């Protein structure tokens, strides 16, 4: 549905 | 996208039924991957690609990682050319399996050989590999 990515680390 | 619509998209392909067969398998299991016919490099070079997201678990939660799988007109005998397609809310992470252009590198693609190698197997590998090292990270 909507592209997502893990938090910057 | 129906099987009939897919057949049209791959009219110029060398192995049509094989490409349609696997595409159907992929979009049936991964419902956020959509087959699209678009020009690649040159306006006259139209190829079908599977664009969308795949579910990848990382450090606890599942993320919808944006990818694009270009199927060459020689698919399935030659591997697809794969890219990570970051959106405005994230940034691509160049690393072991992702180069400066977002192109994906994997042993599975490097030793690709029909009929053992296929898209379902490739996506499975991506879910495992990206689950260890995400190819994109959300902007701060």
């Amino acid at each position: 549905p909507e592209a997502t990515a893990p938090p910057e680390e | 996208v129906s099987e009939s619509q897919l057949k049209k998209m791959v009219s110029k392909y060398k192995y049509r039924d094989l490409t349609v067969r696997e595409t159907v398998n992929v979009i049936t299991l991964y419902k956020d991957l959509k087959p699209v016919l678009d020009s690649y490099g040159t306006g006259s070079r139209e190829l079908m690609n599977l664009t969308g997201t795949i579910p990848v678990p990382y450090r606890g939660n599942t993320y919808n990682i944006p990818i694009c799988l270009w199927l060459l007109d020689t698919y399935p005998y030659n591997p697809p050319i794969c890219f990570v397609k970051p959106t405005s809310s994230m940034t691509i992470k160049t690393g072991k399996h992702v180069d400066a252009n977002g192109k994906i590198y994997l042993p599975y693609l490097h030793e690709w050989k029909h009929p053992q190698s296929d898209l379902l197997g490739l996506i499975q590998v991506m879910i495992v590999v990206f689950g260890d090292e995400p190819p994109v990270f959300s902007r701060p």
